[PDB]
RNA sequence: AAUAGUGGUGCUAGCAUUUGCUGGUUAUCCACUUCUUAGAGGGACUAUCGGUUUCAAGCCGAUGGAAGUUUGAGGCAAUAACAGGUCUGUGAUGCCCUUAGACGUUCUGGGCCGCACGCGCGCUACACUGACGGAGCCAGCGAGUCUAACCUUGGCCGAGAGGUCUUGGUAAUCUUGUGAAACUCCGUCGUGCUGGGGAUAGAGCAUUGUAAUUAUUGCUCUUCAACGAGGAAUUCCUAGUAAGCGCAA
């Protein structure tokens, strides 16, 4: 019941290559994060946000 | 090895003192007893024909010991019915004034509760020496 | 009337297994105060072995 | 409670003014069924019989069916109080009465005509209500 | 002075603090022993906390609680929701952990409402 | 009173305010009343 | 009229003149005492069925 | 010289919570004996109205609210202290009263 | 006190019998109203199982003069065994039985 | 945090008493925020492992967790023929009499209120999982008086219904712990349309206003009449949900 719009999906790839040696597959981390390189209006829109880049991150010790 | 009023039980702690006070008989019983009912709200005067005088009677002793103080407006929305109206929906109960406005009176007699300053009847050292030690005596029937 | 509350009650008692109102109803002129009034007497009679009574009723077997 | 067995002795007719009653009941229910008495004015008067509030027919004292339309026919002489009757402050006498069971009839029809026909001292337009939509 | 903690269970908003002493061991329930609840059939899910873990840990201890809101049958529930957790402030704040995990688990392999309440609250109608 | 438009009857006696209802909907901003759930 | 307690100043007499449209015709008989002087006018006409040969309303529909 | 008592019923909640900081800040600053700002349940009203000019449609309505905060401040100090800074913390939509109960 | 051994032994042995074995299927068929061929899941099976006993109790008990615990009582042991004597169990027997045929 | 609450120190009554368990209230005083209220922040992202799938979007289990059904529920979001959108809308229609007006008032009885059938959305049923009688006794969101009669507790008389004497409350303080009802024990009752069910009625006492007949409502006693689970058909209500039970504006 629960798929990620793609204002999460675009903007979850554009902060991967701007900031990747800085990430980390631990959530909560980079949740600190995402404020400090960019401007995130809400909250809870940030925590999904970094969400999804994590498991995003994971696919790359992958492939 | 001392209890106070709160660790005995409900019902059956009226039942025992009620029925010694059925020995006393010290009560102003009025005339109108076999006529008036105890609200509107019920159907009948109760199957029981003498003692419930006796039982209303102890009970509101039972509940000003807990309690501060007792006007009368708050024993009418006491005492454990539903006003049926007829084919239209139900209501609360409230009960009679008259019924309890002397039965408070029958006990200033006998010393036990009265007027507190602040506005309502309550016990005081008269019942609290014997109405306790009455109900001690009621540890008797623990066993 | 008065063979009929004598004979069935007061000794053929001990033959059922246990006792409740529902056989002392098997004979349409003893009522409900009269089958009430049956157990009512017959606790006294120590017949009843009881096991759990309360208002709406009762549990009982005979000796 | 205990076993007693009396002799029968019970009468499934009863004679108190045309009133015969199945008398194996409770004898607040067995006034009932008279006109006119019901369970919340034939509940003092069976407490004002002064006597057992369980019995049947067949163990009743034969002066008790005298004594108790006795009370009745002398109703404000043993303490019943105004608001325990059916008749008062009649518009012909004044008086207050109660009634029995075959004589509710009387005191309504002659009370209701003049209603109906006469234009009474009160019935002009409570006139055709039980004349014509509920005669 | 003495080991004294507060505790407090709630289910459906009804609320049953608890403080907690030491000493022969009274269990007060709104001032009165905790064998006289009168919905007498749910008399034994007060005793649940206590026959778990034997008549023991009691005689150095001092239990008293007091209830508001909710109806007769919430109550009954709100009251066993503190004084299971008030058991384990003393093995939280003096008993040693070891005493401590024994008894959460004694709990919590029993009943898991036991310790942590319910999250079931109503809902609006025809809005 | 009738106030306005077309209304002498629903009127809203509560909290003193004494306004016909169908000119409250279009007055109940300026109030200081506002809808949020 | 319509409104007053009769008086027992009253012998047969012929109350009522012009006071609206509804006329109030009250002739006094000859001492029936103690009521209002409203209960004798005209206010509903006893029309019996001119077509009420659908006596309420009907049946659930079906056609 | 004498314990008093101001009282601020507003309905901005933003412009509520400079006026509260200001007022115990000069107190603070001459050190005055205080009691802290016991903010109260809030207060919210509300009308039921259903939603056409007519009457002439399906059937649900509206629900309006309002809300109004409240809080309050106990004081003790020198008249010359107070009566000087109570007319320097004015602010639109906002509600100002002094008590000076000493029964 | 009905001279036996265990007072819940006499449930879980009853639902036993009265989990159906068998089933009809519950569609008509297509114009053609049949019955094909059909069989229950278990957690299914328990499902119904202990309603159709529950239901029999209700009019067992109905506007006669004994209670519903005398009739729970003859209800279940009656179910404890195969008797067929009961309401509770008289009922799914047909059932299983027409479905012998309905296939 | 005397406009919430406990924790002591006391004055103080019980106290089985004997250490003790219940009380005691303005001010006996001090110390407290867990429960309470409201500001500031935090916290959940489907997290972490196991399956499954083009190994993709995701979907299923699992243990943790206050919370893993968009976390629960709402508010808010414009393409279109209902000539129902009309307030001192003006139509920004020229005839409605549109000026002894048939549009005002005071000042008048008669609007929704007449026999024999409903598609009017459940109300009180048809009963022993029940009535009646004794007891036991638990809540939530809302409301209120000065140019003026709003909330109402004690002491009052009376069977209610009420009447009289007082207060308290411009608001977490007072009404109000709004002692709600179902339910809960102890009884009485005994399956009959009986004590289930009171539908039309006659006698009475009260209140509210200028005025209650055509019963405006409410308490007395009488009378107890259709009504034994409903043909063909067809439903505003979604897990603390469906249903009962409320009696606050």
């Amino acid at each position: 019941g629960r798929v990620r719009t793609k204002t999460v999906k675009r903007a979850s790839k554009a902060l991967i290559e701007r900031y990747y040696p800085k990430l980390t597959l631990d959530f909560q981390t980079n949740k600190r994060l995402c404020d400090e390189i960019a401007t995130i209006q809400s909250k809870r829109l940030r925590n999904k946000i970094a969400g999804y880049t994590t498991h995003l991150m994971k696919r790359i010790q992958k492939g | 090895p001392g209890v106070s009023v709160r660790d005995v039980a409900a019902q059956d702690f009226i039942n025992a003192y009620a029925s010694f006070l059925q020995r006393q008989g010290k009560l102003e019983v009025p005339g109108y007893v076999d006529i008036v009912k105890t609200s509107s709200g019920n159907e009948m005067p109760p199957q029981d024909a003498e003692g419930w005088f006796y039982k209303r009677a102890a009970s509101v002793a039972r509940h000003i010991y807990m309690r501060k103080q007792v006007g009368v407006g708050k024993l009418n929305k006491l005492y454990g019915g539903a006003k049926s109206r007829g084919v239209r929906p139900y209501k609360h109960i409230d009960a009679s004034g008259s019924i309890n406005r002397k039965v408070l009176q029958a006990l200033e007699k006998i010393g036990i509760v009265e007027i507190s300053p602040k506005g309502g009847r309550r016990i005081s050292e008269n019942g609290q020496r014997d109405l306790d030690r009455i109900a001690a005596q009621t540890l008797e029937e623990d066993e | 009337l008065d063979q009929e509350k004598y004979d069935r009650i007061l000794k053929e008692v001990p033959t059922y297994r246990y006792v409740s109102v529902s056989v002392l109803v098997d004979r349409l002129k003893i009522g409900g105060s009269l089958a009430r009034i049956a157990l009512r007497h017959l606790e006294k009679e120590g017949i009843i072995k009881p096991i759990s009574k309360h208002s709406k009723q009762a549990i009982y077997t005979r000796a | 409670s205990l076993v007693v067995q009396e002799q029968g002795s019970f009468q499934h007719i009863l004679r108190l003014l045309n009133t015969n009653v199945d008398g194996n009941i409770k004898i607040v229910y067995a006034l009932t069924t008279i006109k006119g008495v019901g369970r919340r004015y034939s509940n003092l008067v069976c407490k004002k019989a002064d006597v057992d509030l369980h019995k049947r027919a067949g163990e009743l004292t034969q002066e008790e069916l005298e004594r108790i339309v006795q009370i009745m026919q002398n109703p404000t002489h043993y303490k019943i109080p105004a608001w325990f009757l059916n008749r008062q402050n009649d518009i012909t006498d004044g008086k207050d009465y109660h009634t029995l069971a075959n004589n509710v009839e009387s005191k309504l029809r002659d009370d209701l005509e003049r209603l109906k026909k006469i234009r009474a001292h009160r019935g002009i337009r409570h006139f055709w209500g039980l004349r014509v939509r509920g005669q | 002075a003495v080991p004294s903690v507060q505790t407090f269970g709630k289910k459906k908003s009804a609320t049953a603090v608890a403080h907690v002493k030491a000493g022969k061991g009274l269990i007060k329930v709104n001032g009165s022993p905790i064998t006289l609840v009168e919905p007498e059939i749910l008399r034994f899910k007060v005793y649940e906390p206590l026959l778990l873990v034997g008549l023991d840990k009691f005689s150095n201890i001092d239990i008293r609680v007091r209830v508001t809101g909710g109806g007769h049958v919430s109550q009954v529930y709100a009251i066993r929701q503190a004084i299971a957790k008030g058991l384990v402030a003393y093995h939280q704040k003096y008993v040693d952990e070891q005493s401590k995990n024994e008894l959460k688990k004694a709990f919590t392999s029993y009943d898991r409402t036991l310790l942590i309440a319910d999250s079931r609250r109503p809902e609006p109608k025809k809005f | 009173q009738c106030r306005v438009c077309s209304s002498h009857t629903g009127l809203i006696r509560k909290y003193g305010l004494n306004i016909c209802r169908q000119c409250f909907r279009e007055k109940a901003n300026d109030i200081g009343f506002n809808k949020f759930r | 009229m319509r409104n007053m307690i009769i008086v027992p100043e009253m012998i047969g007499s012929v109350v009522g003149i012009y006071n609206g449209k509804a006329f109030n015709q009250v002739e006094i008989r000859p001492e029936m005492l103690g009521h209002y002087l409203g209960e004798f006018s005209i206010t509903y006409t006893p029309v019996r069925h001119g077509r009420a040969g659908a006596t309420t309303s009907r049946f659930i529909p079906l056609k | 010289i004498i314990k008093i008592r101001i009282t601020l019923t507003s309905t901005k909640v933003k412009q509520l919570e400079n006026v509260s900081s200001n007022i115990v800040k000069n107190a603070e600053q001459h050190n005055l004996v205080k009691k802290g700002p016991v903010r109260l349940p809030t207060k919210v009203l509300k009308i039921s109205t259903r939603k056409t000019p007519n009457g002439e449609g399906s059937k649900t309505w509206e629900t309006y609210e309002m809300r109004i905060h409240k809080r309050y401040i106990d004081l003790e100090a020198p008249v010359q202290i107070v009566k000087r800074i109570t007319q320097i913390t004015i602010e639109p939509g906002v509600d100002v009263e002094v008590v000076v109960a000493s029964n | 006190v009905l001279t036996d051994q265990n007072p819940i032994q006499v449930v879980v042995d009853a639902i036993t019998n009265t989990g159906p074995r068998e089933d009809t299927t519950r569609v008509g068929g297509g114009g053609a109203a049949r019955r094909q061929a059909v069989d229950v899941s278990p957690l299914r099976r328990v499902n119904q199982a202990i309603a159709l006993l529950t239901i029999g109790a209700r009019e067992a008990a109905f506007r006669n003069i004994k209670t519903i615990a005398e009739t729970l009582a003859e209800e279940l042991i009656n179910a404890a065994k195969g008797s067929s004597t009961s309401y509770a169990i008289k009922k799914k027997d047909e059932l299983e039985r027409v479905a012998k045929s309905n296939r």
